[PDB]
Protein backbone atom coordinates (compact mmCIF):
# COMPACT_ATOMS: atom_id res chain seq x y z
CA UNK A 1 0.00 0.00 0.00
CA UNK A 2 1.83 3.26 -1.53
CA UNK A 3 2.70 6.37 0.43
CA UNK A 4 3.20 8.73 -1.85
CA UNK A 5 0.35 11.25 -2.04
CA UNK A 6 1.13 17.56 14.84
CA UNK A 7 4.28 15.36 15.34
CA UNK A 8 5.46 14.59 18.22
CA UNK A 9 8.70 13.31 20.07
CA UNK A 10 8.98 10.09 22.03
CA UNK A 11 8.53 10.86 26.14
CA UNK A 12 11.42 9.42 26.92
CA UNK A 13 13.64 11.02 24.12
CA UNK A 14 11.84 14.56 25.62
CA UNK A 15 12.64 13.49 29.11
CA UNK A 16 16.00 13.06 28.63
CA UNK A 17 17.14 16.40 26.51
CA UNK A 18 14.64 18.44 28.52
CA UNK A 19 16.70 17.39 31.41
CA UNK A 20 20.13 18.34 29.82
CA UNK A 21 19.17 21.13 28.48
CA UNK A 22 16.69 22.92 31.44
CA UNK A 23 13.17 23.13 29.92
CA UNK A 24 11.45 22.09 33.52
CA UNK A 25 7.49 22.37 31.93
CA UNK A 26 9.08 20.36 29.39
CA UNK A 27 9.87 17.48 31.89
CA UNK A 28 6.96 17.94 33.76
CA UNK A 29 4.94 17.11 30.54
CA UNK A 30 6.63 14.37 29.41
CA UNK A 31 6.83 12.23 33.19
CA UNK A 32 3.05 12.58 32.87
CA UNK A 33 3.12 10.74 29.57
CA UNK A 34 5.24 7.80 30.32
CA UNK A 35 4.90 5.78 32.83
CA UNK A 36 8.43 5.44 34.65
CA UNK A 37 10.27 8.88 35.10
CA UNK A 38 13.58 6.44 35.45
CA UNK A 39 13.52 4.72 32.40
CA UNK A 40 16.99 4.69 30.41
CA UNK A 41 17.61 4.96 27.10
CA UNK A 42 19.36 1.67 24.78
CA UNK A 43 23.01 3.60 26.31
CA UNK A 44 21.83 3.18 30.14
CA UNK A 45 21.32 7.26 30.22
CA UNK A 46 18.96 8.20 32.86
CA UNK A 47 17.00 11.44 33.29
CA UNK A 48 18.56 12.70 36.51
CA UNK A 49 21.74 11.76 35.30
CA UNK A 50 21.33 14.65 32.59
CA UNK A 51 20.11 16.77 35.19
CA UNK A 52 23.21 16.41 36.62
CA UNK A 53 25.51 16.98 33.94
CA UNK A 54 23.25 19.12 33.15
CA UNK A 55 23.69 21.47 36.42
CA UNK A 56 19.26 21.79 36.25
CA UNK A 57 19.44 21.93 39.60
CA UNK A 58 15.29 22.76 39.27
CA UNK A 59 15.06 19.38 37.21
CA UNK A 60 16.80 17.26 39.80
CA UNK A 61 14.52 18.28 42.42
CA UNK A 62 11.47 17.44 40.54
CA UNK A 63 12.77 14.04 39.47
CA UNK A 64 13.71 13.15 43.06
CA UNK A 65 10.00 14.43 44.29
CA UNK A 66 8.80 12.50 41.39
CA UNK A 67 10.12 8.94 42.37
CA UNK A 68 13.28 8.93 40.19
CA UNK A 69 15.56 6.15 41.34
CA UNK A 70 18.59 7.85 42.84
CA UNK A 71 20.57 4.97 43.11
CA UNK A 72 20.24 3.27 39.26
CA UNK A 73 23.54 2.54 38.18
CA UNK A 74 25.06 3.29 34.95
CA UNK A 75 26.64 0.94 32.04
CA UNK A 76 29.91 2.33 33.91
CA UNK A 77 28.50 1.77 37.37
CA UNK A 78 28.28 5.29 38.82
CA UNK A 79 25.26 6.61 40.35
CA UNK A 80 23.45 9.93 40.51
CA UNK A 81 25.74 10.39 43.58
CA UNK A 82 29.13 10.06 41.66
CA UNK A 83 27.93 12.40 38.92
CA UNK A 84 27.11 14.99 41.45
CA UNK A 85 30.46 14.20 43.17
CA UNK A 86 32.49 14.18 40.05
CA UNK A 87 31.18 17.62 39.00
CA UNK A 88 31.40 19.21 42.90
CA UNK A 89 27.66 19.85 42.87
CA UNK A 90 27.62 19.86 46.73
CA UNK A 91 23.43 21.04 46.07
CA UNK A 92 22.61 17.39 44.06
CA UNK A 93 24.87 15.32 46.52
CA UNK A 94 22.41 17.11 49.50
CA UNK A 95 19.19 16.82 47.34
CA UNK A 96 20.57 13.21 46.49
CA UNK A 97 21.92 12.07 50.15
CA UNK A 98 18.93 13.56 51.75
CA UNK A 99 16.64 11.47 49.38
CA UNK A 100 17.78 7.93 49.57
CA UNK A 101 21.55 7.79 48.00
CA UNK A 102 23.48 5.08 48.99
CA UNK A 103 26.15 6.95 50.56
CA UNK A 104 28.36 3.88 50.41
CA UNK A 105 28.03 2.30 47.11
CA UNK A 106 30.98 2.32 44.91
CA UNK A 107 31.05 1.50 41.17
CA UNK A 108 32.00 -1.26 38.81
CA UNK A 109 34.94 -0.54 37.61
CA UNK A 110 37.81 0.14 40.83
CA UNK A 111 35.00 0.07 43.05
CA UNK A 112 35.56 3.78 44.64
CA UNK A 113 32.98 5.84 46.15
CA UNK A 114 31.31 9.26 45.44
CA UNK A 115 33.38 11.02 48.23
CA UNK A 116 36.50 10.14 45.65
CA UNK A 117 35.52 11.12 42.56
CA UNK A 118 35.45 14.39 43.60
CA UNK A 119 37.42 16.67 40.71
CA UNK A 120 39.99 18.14 43.07
CA UNK A 121 40.99 20.54 39.73
CA UNK A 122 37.61 22.13 39.29
CA UNK A 123 35.85 24.63 41.29
CA UNK A 124 33.48 23.80 44.32
CA UNK A 125 36.10 20.48 45.67
CA UNK A 126 36.38 22.14 49.21
CA UNK A 127 32.55 22.67 49.73
CA UNK A 128 31.63 19.12 47.89
CA UNK A 129 34.14 16.92 49.41
CA UNK A 130 33.44 17.86 53.24
CA UNK A 131 30.17 17.28 52.75
CA UNK A 132 30.18 13.94 51.43
CA UNK A 133 33.15 13.33 54.13
CA UNK A 134 30.70 14.38 57.06
CA UNK A 135 28.18 12.35 55.45
CA UNK A 136 29.63 9.45 55.48
CA UNK A 137 30.85 9.60 59.04
CA UNK A 138 27.63 10.71 60.00
CA UNK A 139 25.84 7.22 58.95
CA UNK A 140 25.31 4.98 62.18
CA UNK A 141 25.69 8.88 64.59
CA UNK A 142 23.25 11.18 62.49
CA UNK A 143 19.50 11.03 63.61
CA UNK A 144 20.59 8.69 66.98
CA UNK A 145 22.60 6.43 64.54
CA UNK A 146 19.33 5.45 62.60
CA UNK A 147 19.26 4.33 58.67
CA UNK A 148 16.95 3.60 55.80
CA UNK A 149 17.14 0.64 53.97
CA UNK A 150 17.33 0.98 50.23
CA UNK A 151 16.83 -2.70 49.27
CA UNK A 152 15.44 -6.20 50.52
CA UNK A 153 17.73 -8.12 51.71
CA UNK A 154 18.22 -12.01 53.19
CA UNK A 155 20.66 -12.66 55.69
CA UNK A 156 23.83 -15.05 54.24
CA UNK A 157 24.50 -15.80 57.73
CA UNK A 158 23.17 -16.25 60.99
CA UNK A 159 24.63 -13.48 62.96
CA UNK A 160 22.87 -10.99 60.09
CA UNK A 161 19.77 -9.73 59.67
CA UNK A 162 16.89 -9.09 57.15
CA UNK A 163 15.65 -6.55 56.65
CA UNK A 164 12.89 -5.38 53.41
CA UNK A 165 13.22 -1.81 51.86
CA UNK A 166 11.99 1.37 53.35
CA UNK A 167 12.96 -0.07 57.19
CA UNK A 168 14.69 2.13 59.73
CA UNK A 169 17.74 0.24 60.94
CA UNK A 170 19.60 1.28 64.04
CA UNK A 171 23.24 1.31 64.01
CA UNK A 172 24.85 0.28 67.65
CA UNK A 173 28.25 -0.79 66.31
CA UNK A 174 29.77 1.26 63.72
CA UNK A 175 33.76 1.12 63.98
CA UNK A 176 34.13 -2.85 64.39
CA UNK A 177 37.42 -4.34 63.98
CA UNK A 178 35.94 -7.70 62.76
CA UNK A 179 34.18 -6.16 59.93
CA UNK A 180 34.74 -3.19 58.18
CA UNK A 181 32.17 -3.38 55.42
CA UNK A 182 29.04 -4.04 57.71
CA UNK A 183 27.73 -2.87 61.09
CA UNK A 184 26.22 -4.31 64.03
CA UNK A 185 22.37 -2.56 63.94
CA UNK A 186 19.19 -3.51 65.19
CA UNK A 187 15.39 -3.85 63.92
CA UNK A 188 12.69 -5.09 65.69
CA UNK A 189 14.53 -6.04 68.55
CA UNK A 190 16.72 -8.65 66.53
CA UNK A 191 20.58 -7.64 66.23
CA UNK A 192 22.81 -8.87 63.27
CA UNK A 193 25.20 -7.46 60.41
CA UNK A 194 24.05 -5.35 57.85
CA UNK A 195 25.76 -4.14 54.47
CA UNK A 196 26.91 -0.48 54.61
CA UNK A 197 25.84 0.20 50.48
CA UNK A 198 22.24 -1.13 51.58
CA UNK A 199 21.45 2.01 53.41
CA UNK A 200 20.94 5.66 52.72
CA UNK A 201 20.80 8.68 55.87
CA UNK A 202 17.28 9.17 54.22
CA UNK A 203 14.58 6.79 52.79
CA UNK A 204 13.72 6.81 49.04
CA UNK A 205 10.40 8.57 47.58
CA UNK A 206 7.77 6.28 47.14
CA UNK B 1 16.07 -9.54 -13.38
CA UNK B 2 15.62 -7.01 -10.97
CA UNK B 3 15.35 -10.26 -8.19
CA UNK B 4 18.63 -11.72 -9.19
CA UNK B 5 20.46 -8.04 -8.62
CA UNK B 6 18.98 -7.45 -4.79
CA UNK B 7 19.42 -11.55 -4.19
CA UNK B 8 23.60 -10.77 -4.95
CA UNK B 9 23.49 -7.61 -3.11
CA UNK B 10 22.45 -9.50 -0.51
CA UNK B 11 24.69 -12.72 -0.31
CA UNK B 12 27.39 -10.99 1.73
CA UNK B 13 25.16 -10.28 4.72
CA UNK B 14 26.85 -13.28 6.40
CA UNK B 15 29.82 -12.64 5.09
CA UNK B 16 33.10 -10.46 6.70
CA UNK B 17 32.78 -6.95 6.02
CA UNK B 18 34.29 -5.51 2.78
CA UNK B 19 33.63 -8.54 0.30
CA UNK B 20 32.51 -6.73 -2.96
CA UNK B 21 29.37 -7.68 -5.26
CA UNK B 22 30.98 -7.18 -8.65
CA UNK B 23 27.59 -6.99 -10.73
CA UNK B 24 27.80 -6.50 -14.48
CA UNK B 25 28.30 -2.87 -16.43
CA UNK B 26 24.92 -3.79 -18.39
CA UNK B 27 23.23 -4.36 -14.79
CA UNK B 28 24.45 -1.16 -13.56
CA UNK B 29 23.44 1.13 -15.97
CA UNK B 30 19.75 -1.04 -16.27
CA UNK B 31 19.62 0.28 -12.22
CA UNK B 32 20.38 3.93 -13.00
CA UNK B 33 18.27 4.15 -16.18
CA UNK B 34 15.11 2.47 -15.00
CA UNK B 35 15.43 4.23 -11.54
CA UNK B 36 15.63 8.21 -13.45
CA UNK B 37 12.47 6.91 -15.40
CA UNK B 38 10.94 6.86 -11.58
CA UNK B 39 12.15 9.60 -10.32
CA UNK B 40 11.52 11.73 -13.13
CA UNK B 41 7.76 10.46 -12.64
CA UNK B 42 7.55 11.56 -9.23
CA UNK B 43 7.47 14.86 -8.21
CA UNK B 44 10.32 16.32 -6.91
CA UNK B 45 8.85 17.94 -3.87
CA UNK B 46 7.87 14.74 -2.82
CA UNK B 47 4.61 14.23 -0.21
CA UNK B 48 4.80 11.13 2.04
CA UNK B 49 2.58 9.42 4.67
CA UNK B 50 3.55 7.42 7.98
CA UNK B 51 4.55 4.62 8.65
CA UNK B 52 8.04 5.62 7.06
CA UNK B 53 11.84 5.42 8.43
CA UNK B 54 13.94 8.32 7.84
CA UNK B 55 17.84 7.86 7.31
CA UNK B 56 20.91 9.87 7.15
CA UNK B 57 24.12 9.38 4.91
CA UNK B 58 25.28 6.33 4.66
CA UNK B 59 28.47 7.44 2.01
CA UNK B 60 29.34 3.82 0.53
CA UNK B 61 29.34 1.76 3.82
CA UNK B 62 27.77 -1.01 2.15
CA UNK B 63 28.03 -3.19 5.69
CA UNK B 64 26.50 -0.81 7.77
CA UNK B 65 23.25 0.14 5.13
CA UNK B 66 22.77 -4.21 5.68
CA UNK B 67 22.69 -3.59 9.41
CA UNK B 68 20.20 -0.88 9.03
CA UNK B 69 17.74 -2.52 7.02
CA UNK B 70 19.02 -5.50 9.31
CA UNK B 71 17.35 -3.36 12.08
CA UNK B 72 15.20 -1.01 10.86
CA UNK B 73 13.38 -3.99 8.91
CA UNK B 74 14.28 -4.84 4.76
CA UNK B 75 11.91 -3.51 2.24
CA UNK B 76 9.29 -3.81 2.38
CA UNK B 77 8.43 -4.54 5.57
CA UNK B 78 9.28 -1.00 6.57
CA UNK B 79 9.43 2.18 4.12
CA UNK B 80 12.34 4.18 3.68
CA UNK B 81 13.26 7.95 3.04
CA UNK B 82 17.04 8.57 2.63
CA UNK B 83 18.23 11.87 3.21
CA UNK B 84 21.09 12.24 0.62
CA UNK B 85 24.87 11.32 0.42
CA UNK B 86 25.21 7.19 -0.70
CA UNK B 87 28.46 7.49 -2.03
CA UNK B 88 31.77 8.60 -1.56
CA UNK B 89 34.00 8.12 1.63
CA UNK B 90 33.56 4.40 2.43
CA UNK B 91 34.84 1.86 0.37
CA UNK B 92 31.96 -0.01 -0.97
CA UNK B 93 29.66 3.14 -2.65
CA UNK B 94 28.38 1.05 -5.50
CA UNK B 95 27.06 -1.78 -4.15
CA UNK B 96 25.21 1.00 -1.95
CA UNK B 97 23.65 2.76 -4.49
CA UNK B 98 23.11 -0.30 -6.73
CA UNK B 99 20.77 -1.74 -3.53
CA UNK B 100 19.21 1.00 -2.84
CA UNK B 101 18.40 1.99 -6.96
CA UNK B 102 17.16 -1.62 -7.03
CA UNK B 103 14.88 -1.33 -3.81
CA UNK B 104 13.95 2.03 -5.50
CA UNK B 105 12.63 0.33 -8.49
CA UNK B 106 11.42 -2.74 -7.09
CA UNK B 107 9.28 -0.91 -4.52
CA UNK B 108 8.74 2.50 -6.10
CA UNK B 109 6.06 3.72 -4.06
CA UNK B 110 7.50 2.47 -0.18
CA UNK B 111 10.60 3.48 -0.76
CA UNK B 112 12.65 7.13 -1.76
CA UNK B 113 15.66 8.65 -2.39
CA UNK B 114 16.77 12.75 -1.89
CA UNK B 115 19.48 13.88 -3.18
CA UNK B 116 22.62 15.06 -1.23
CA UNK B 117 25.37 17.42 -2.14
CA UNK B 118 27.40 14.32 -2.73
CA UNK B 119 25.34 12.93 -5.30
CA UNK B 120 26.78 15.90 -7.75
CA UNK B 121 29.27 15.13 -10.17
CA UNK B 122 31.68 17.75 -9.40
CA UNK B 123 31.52 16.17 -5.96
CA UNK B 124 31.61 12.46 -6.36
CA UNK B 125 34.07 13.15 -8.72
CA UNK B 126 36.41 13.98 -5.84
CA UNK B 127 35.65 12.06 -2.73
CA UNK B 128 35.93 8.86 -3.71
CA UNK B 129 33.17 7.41 -6.06
CA UNK B 130 34.73 8.26 -9.53
CA UNK B 131 37.77 6.30 -8.69
CA UNK B 132 35.48 3.17 -7.69
CA UNK B 133 33.97 3.70 -10.61
CA UNK B 134 37.01 3.48 -12.88
CA UNK B 135 39.03 1.04 -10.53
CA UNK B 136 35.41 -1.73 -10.77
CA UNK B 137 34.17 -0.50 -13.72
CA UNK B 138 35.10 2.43 -16.35
CA UNK B 139 34.43 6.14 -16.31
CA UNK B 140 31.52 6.15 -19.06
CA UNK B 141 29.21 4.04 -15.86
CA UNK B 142 30.31 6.95 -13.51
CA UNK B 143 28.31 9.56 -16.30
CA UNK B 144 25.37 7.08 -16.22
CA UNK B 145 25.36 7.72 -12.55
CA UNK B 146 25.80 11.03 -12.86
CA UNK B 147 22.41 11.44 -15.56
CA UNK B 148 20.60 9.71 -12.73
CA UNK B 149 21.54 11.41 -9.55
CA UNK B 150 20.46 14.48 -11.64
CA UNK B 151 17.02 13.84 -11.49
CA UNK B 152 16.94 12.83 -7.95
CA UNK B 153 13.91 14.56 -6.01
CA UNK B 154 15.47 17.32 -3.68
CA UNK B 155 12.72 17.13 -0.54
CA UNK B 156 10.25 15.77 0.89
CA UNK B 157 7.47 16.63 3.44
CA UNK B 158 5.84 13.90 5.92
CA UNK B 159 2.16 14.45 6.31
CA UNK B 160 2.16 18.34 6.25
CA UNK B 161 4.45 17.92 8.91
CA UNK B 162 8.03 17.17 8.72
CA UNK B 163 10.03 18.96 5.98
CA UNK B 164 12.98 16.99 4.86
CA UNK B 165 15.91 17.69 2.58
CA UNK B 166 19.54 16.77 2.84
CA UNK B 167 21.21 20.58 3.83
CA UNK B 168 18.83 23.03 5.17
CA UNK B 169 17.07 26.01 4.51
CA UNK B 170 17.99 28.80 2.27
CA UNK B 171 17.23 32.84 2.15
CA UNK B 172 16.25 32.48 -1.08
CA UNK B 173 13.47 29.94 -0.21
CA UNK B 174 10.01 31.94 0.48
CA UNK B 175 7.32 29.25 -1.17
CA UNK B 176 7.26 25.56 -1.84
CA UNK B 177 6.19 26.58 -5.73
CA UNK B 178 9.85 27.41 -5.87
CA UNK B 179 11.19 23.73 -4.98
CA UNK B 180 8.07 22.39 -7.14
CA UNK B 181 9.33 24.17 -10.37
CA UNK B 182 13.03 23.07 -10.44
CA UNK B 183 13.08 21.49 -13.57
CA UNK B 184 15.36 18.38 -13.47
CA UNK B 185 17.69 16.89 -14.87
CA UNK B 186 19.87 19.57 -12.92
CA UNK B 187 23.28 20.17 -11.26
CA UNK B 188 23.77 21.93 -8.27
CA UNK B 189 24.63 25.17 -8.69
CA UNK B 190 27.93 26.63 -7.07
CA UNK B 191 24.82 29.17 -5.36
CA UNK B 192 21.01 29.63 -4.60
CA UNK B 193 18.27 27.81 -3.59
CA UNK B 194 18.87 24.38 -5.06
CA UNK B 195 22.78 24.61 -3.51
CA UNK B 196 21.72 25.91 -0.06
CA UNK B 197 19.03 22.97 0.09
CA UNK B 198 21.69 20.66 -0.26
CA UNK B 199 24.46 22.79 1.32
CA UNK B 200 23.57 24.69 4.58
CA UNK B 201 23.79 23.79 7.58
CA UNK B 202 22.25 25.11 11.20
CA UNK B 203 24.16 27.45 14.19
CA UNK B 204 23.37 28.06 17.19
CA UNK B 205 25.90 30.69 17.51
CA UNK B 206 24.60 33.03 14.17
CA UNK B 207 21.27 35.27 14.79
CA UNK B 208 19.70 35.10 11.29
CA UNK B 209 22.07 33.70 8.05
CA UNK B 210 25.50 33.91 8.47
CA UNK B 211 28.61 32.28 6.28
CA UNK B 212 29.25 28.57 6.12
CA UNK B 213 32.57 27.48 6.84
CA UNK B 214 32.69 25.14 3.95
CA UNK B 215 33.05 27.81 1.47
CA UNK B 216 29.56 27.32 0.21
CA UNK B 217 25.83 28.17 1.14
CA UNK B 218 24.85 29.70 4.64
CA UNK B 219 24.38 28.84 8.32
CA UNK B 220 21.18 29.72 9.79
CA UNK B 221 20.06 30.01 13.17
CA UNK B 222 17.34 28.84 15.67
CA UNK B 223 15.07 31.98 14.88
CA UNK B 224 15.48 31.16 10.97
CA UNK B 225 13.95 27.94 11.79
CA UNK B 226 11.36 28.79 14.02
CA UNK B 227 9.82 31.37 11.75
CA UNK B 228 10.32 28.91 8.82
CA UNK B 229 7.96 26.10 10.43
CA UNK B 230 5.14 28.75 11.90
CA UNK B 231 5.38 30.10 7.83
CA UNK B 232 4.88 26.78 6.75
CA UNK B 233 2.56 24.89 9.55
CA UNK B 234 5.46 22.62 9.76
CA UNK B 235 6.36 21.11 12.86
CA UNK B 236 9.85 19.64 12.47
CA UNK B 237 12.78 19.35 10.09
CA UNK B 238 14.75 16.39 9.39
CA UNK B 239 18.08 16.92 7.77
CA UNK B 240 21.48 15.17 7.26
CA UNK B 241 24.81 16.68 6.18
CA UNK B 242 26.68 16.71 9.37
CA UNK B 243 28.32 14.22 11.60
CA UNK B 244 26.80 13.71 15.40
CA UNK B 245 28.24 11.73 17.78
CA UNK B 246 25.13 9.70 18.59
CA UNK B 247 23.75 9.62 15.44
CA UNK B 248 20.89 12.32 15.88
CA UNK B 249 21.24 15.85 17.15
CA UNK B 250 18.74 18.74 17.96
CA UNK B 251 18.74 21.90 17.66
CA UNK B 252 16.31 24.64 18.20
CA UNK B 253 15.13 23.03 21.19
CA UNK B 254 13.70 20.17 19.30
CA UNK B 255 12.45 21.92 16.12
CA UNK B 256 15.50 20.59 13.81
CA UNK B 257 16.84 17.15 13.97
CA UNK B 258 20.12 15.85 11.61
CA UNK B 259 20.27 12.48 10.83
CA UNK B 260 22.98 10.63 9.91
CA UNK B 261 23.48 6.65 9.33
CA UNK B 262 27.08 6.11 8.72
CA UNK B 263 28.78 4.53 12.38
CA UNK B 264 32.63 5.42 12.68
CA UNK B 265 32.40 7.73 9.57
CA UNK B 266 35.17 6.80 7.24
CA UNK B 267 37.22 5.52 10.63
CA UNK B 268 37.63 8.88 11.52
CA UNK B 269 35.20 9.17 13.89
CA UNK B 270 33.41 7.24 16.96
CA UNK B 271 29.73 8.26 16.32
CA UNK B 272 27.15 5.88 16.06
CA UNK B 273 24.36 5.73 13.52
CA UNK B 274 20.56 6.55 13.79
CA UNK B 275 17.44 6.30 11.71
CA UNK B 276 14.19 7.99 12.58
CA UNK B 277 10.54 6.16 13.00
CA UNK B 278 7.62 7.99 12.34
CA UNK B 279 4.11 6.01 12.84
CA UNK B 280 1.07 7.04 11.54
CA UNK B 281 0.76 9.03 14.79
CA UNK B 282 3.32 10.95 13.71
CA UNK B 283 5.53 10.02 16.73
CA UNK B 284 9.32 10.38 16.38
CA UNK B 285 11.46 8.13 17.58
CA UNK B 286 14.76 7.07 17.41
CA UNK B 287 16.90 3.71 16.80
CA UNK B 288 20.87 3.53 17.02
CA UNK B 289 23.61 1.59 15.17
CA UNK B 290 26.61 1.82 17.16
CA UNK B 291 29.65 0.62 16.51
CA UNK B 292 31.48 -1.69 19.13
CA UNK B 293 33.70 0.48 21.14
CA UNK B 294 23.33 -4.61 44.56
CA UNK B 295 26.68 -7.03 44.96
CA UNK B 296 26.73 -7.40 48.63
CA UNK B 297 30.10 -6.54 50.33
CA UNK B 298 32.39 -9.59 51.34
CA UNK B 299 32.89 -10.77 55.08
CA UNK B 300 35.61 -11.37 57.27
Amino acid sequence: RSVLRRARLNPLVLLLDAALTGELEVVQQAVKEMNDPSQPNEEGITALHNAICGANYSIVDFLITAGANVNSPDSHGWTPLHCAASCNDTVICMALVQHGAAIFATTLSDGATAFEKCDPYREGYADCATYLADVEQSMGLMNSGAVYALWDYSAEFGDELSFREGESVTVLRRDGPEETDWWWAALHGQEGYVPRNYFGLFPRVK
Amino acid sequence: NLDSIIGRLLEVQGSRPGKNVQLTENEIRGLCLKSREIFLSQPILLELEAPLKICGDIHGQYYDLLRLFEYGGFPPESNYLFLGDYVDRGKQSLETICLLLAYKIKYPENFFLLRGNHECASINRIYGFYDECKRRYNIKLWKTFTDCFNCLPIAAIVDEKIFCCHGGLSPDLQSMEQIRRIMRPTDVPDQGLLCDLLWSDPDKDVQGWGENDRGVSFTFGAEVVAKFLHKHDLDLICRAHQVVEDGYEFFAKRQLVTLFSAPNYCGEFDNAGAMMSVDETLMCSFQILKPADPITPPRN
